[PDB]
């Protein structure tokens, strides 16, 4: 029932990496800008079991 | 807690951690780290059978999650950190489909124990009216 | 006497049934607040120990009873029973170990077990109503 | 003082009656349109009032067969 | 024949359930329930 | 006298044994070479109704302690991965497996309800 | 079966419901520019704490304090629009739509989970008044 | 007071109450066989 | 006497006819100048439940006999010509639904409280 | 209504009429004049959230376009 | 007549349950719940 919450986490990271591209990607023609780049982290959940 | 629901609660806990690591592996596809910096290392579960001293029968058990020693397949960005000589980020290596397949058969067996676990309540509160 | 000694087991695991059916429904109640720690208690551990010993419930106290309208109330009571950690697998990032398929399961165990031993004192009490008719 | 155990199955009776009072006057007030009451309060409150009241029924059927007993002794 | 107990200073209480409640744009509460014992005179 | 009602009695114990098996089987339906296992009901109730040992029972504080033929089931359709549980298969022995089950229960509540008409 | 698991599984149903209502407002008043007197409106998010604190064991959930997310409260670019300050920036509530969707989804999960566990409750104690007789 | 604890209670007394008539029943009944013989 | 089910008959009957005012208010979301209608439920179950003469009964063959539409504010006009908002519309019957499956319960709970006192 | 009804039935009448002002701008783009001859002014609608007295949160109000 | 206890350097107590709860943002609770065995004189 909680892995909702990892899938979630997912889809709504996925969108923050879109909006990094999209100001990545309007950011073109302008002078000298540097290009933010991006990766995805994982992140375990180190716990009492398994 | 009575035999049979054992046998399927044990189940539904298998499946529910075999979801769980698929969903893991599903959402953490393209990550270039780990938290002190490696590749994700794909997950998979292992089942084996419970009640190991009596009647070799009996539920599931899904001790000992393992990880897929699959050659973790390699990308070249050599000015990324985390790129060895030879610059080779690590990129794990999750199949996207097997990951997808997982998650269907594990949520159509999860569905099958619920749905057993139903019945056979459904069984022994008939059988509390054994006469009257 | 000799009626309460004789059904008084079938009484107690009862209503031990229906405490572990809280403590398990406060599982339930609890499933999505963070760092709740699941809580169960061991049935036949407990029952033998409130065969020996009896009820010795734990903290609890009313107001007095003087004459009337003195406004009764009561303090915060809990029974005896000492509530034991469910071992949680699957780690959650808010320390709520409350796994639904387990408590789920145990709720639906709880539930037959407490009808059979509703089924056991009825059937008990009837053979007394038909001896005596 | 005194008990008076007709005053106590009078209490129980008062008890049973002004629970299900509760429960009619808050659905009274919540299908009328009153802002605050809820509808799962609504229905947990009724809840509980019908299990009172057959709790109220089960000591009416025992108390009787219990009086239709004591009423079979020779004398 | 009673006596006034309108004066708290001069009253008698046999219950007091009182409860205080606020906070700080403020909201506050005060509820009261009292229960007397009243002198009485009755002449026949 | 009043084992006439061991038949059934112990046939319905034999169907509810049957049913773990049969649950077992929906359980390690994904595990790897599990060899789906079941038993035949009609040679083992026989067997069951022609018919663990006795430790040392002198008086009491000696702590007692108490000590069928699970037949492969033959598969179809092999899987790679040794599991012969052919789910729809299995599915099917528990459908019928629970309805046989409610019918013992059936005939008990009948014999019982008869002998107790019987006796007022 | 007791009565007091009326009262927890009641408090569970409550405090999912106050969660539901708070995520739907969220969900609403996603891209809402003003507050009533002129204000970004700050997505709000609700506290689950175990009901009853002292002594008692396990049992319920309560809502208390509404508190209101830390999330950066992203801007937009619109010197054209009111409300937009020095360096045109309109405030733009910082809702996490995906997020919010799946906290009603698990809130209606949850609450339905707690209404069963209601009328499982009532079945049990109405056949426990079926003892003896 | 628990529900289960008063019903529990509710049967055992009605079953005691009932074993005591019975009783009484029982020595009524003989004394008045021992009262209705011929002297 | 049993006349406590009386409010809740009401309140029911009244659901039922803001039903059939919403329905018409759906059937009619196309036609020019329908100008929706609705009716406020609060003050109509006040009304119905604050307030009937039997006729003259003499000698028989004598025949005993016997027998507010709102409108809604509209938003944003049309010079289409009509006044119903679908959204608006929409959300309403499914809570006047909503609120009659209520209605219909507790009337029925109560009938079930009635009855099992009886036996 | 019932609250959320409330709530999301609000957020769907203000995204209708969002709706609405956008799509009469869209299609009043390059309309040299109104009625009385005037430049057609392009129209903005602005969300307040409702229930201002009370929990001050929850549902969407968009008068005044 | 009665004696006061309203002073619990003389009050004689039978019963008293006590509950402290506070965290350190301080958030503070205290209960006392407290029966009393009070003095008489009966002068008839």
């Amino acid at each position: 029932d909680h892995a909702i919450y990892t899938a979630m986490g997912a889809a709504s990271q996925t969108l923050n990496q879109q909006a990094v591209t999209a100001s990545n990607l309007a950011n073109a023609s302008t002078p000298g800008f540097r290009a933010q780049l991006n990766a995805l982290r994982a992140v375990p959940v180190d716990g009492l079991s398994l | 807690l009575l035999n049979i629901f054992d046998i399927a609660g044990s189940a539904l806990a298998a499946q529910s951690k075999r979801l769980n690591v698929a969903a893991s592996n599903l959402a953490n596809a393209d990550s270039v780290t780990g938290p002190d910096g490696q590749p994700y290392r794909a997950k998979q579960v292992v089942f084996q059978v419970d009640a190991a001293p009596g009647q070799a029968t009996g539920g599931v058990k899904v001790a000992s999650v393992i990880e897929s020693q699959a050659p973790e397949k390699l990308v070249y960005e050599p000015g990324n950190p985390l790129a060895d000589a030879n610059g080779y980020v690590k990129m794990p290596n999750v199949d996207v489909v097997g990951e997808m397949v997982n998650t269907m058969s594990a949520s159509r067996s999860y569905q099958a124990n619920i749905e057993v676990l139903n019945t056979v309540k459904s069984m022994m509160l008939k059988t509390l009216t054994l006469g009257q | 006497d000799r009626l309460d000694a004789a059904l008084r087991f079938q009484q107690e695991a009862l209503n031990l049934r229906a405490q572990r059916q809280e403590i398990l429904a406060a599982n339930i109640a609890n499933a999505d607040t963070p760092g709740y720690q699941a809580r169960d208690i061991d049935f036949a551990s407990e029952l033998k120990k409130v065969m020996v010993r009896g009820r010795e419930e734990t903290g609890g106290v009313a107001l007095t009873l003087t004459s009337s309208h003195h406004i009764p109330a009561q303090a915060v009571s809990s029974p005896a029973v000492d509530l034991l950690y469910r071992v949680p697998d699957q780690p959650s990032l808010d320390g709520n170990t409350v796994d639904m398929d387990r408590e789920r399961t145990q709720f639906a165990d709880n539930s037959l077990k407490y009808q059979m031993g509703l089924t056991v004192l009825g059937s008990q009490l009837k053979g007394m109503m038909n001896v005596l008719q | 003082s005194t008990v008076s155990f007709a005053g106590q199955l009078h209490a129980a009776l008062d008890r049973i009656s002004d629970r299900q009072a509760a429960a009619r006057v808050q659905a009274e007030k919540f299908t009328l349109g009153e802002p605050g009451i809820a509808l799962n309060d609504v229905m947990a409150d009724m809840q509980k009032a019908s299990v009172s009241m057959q709790m109220g029924i089960q000591v009416r059927n025992k108390l009787v067969a219990a009086y239709q007993e004591v009423m079979s002794m020779q004398v | 024949h009673y006596s006034p107990n309108g004066d708290a200073s001069k009253a008698t209480l046999r219950s007091r359930q009182l409860n205080i409640s606020e906070q700080v744009p403020r909201s506050t509460q005060r509820n009261e329930t009292s229960n007397y014992e009243v002198d009485r005179t009755i002449r026949h």
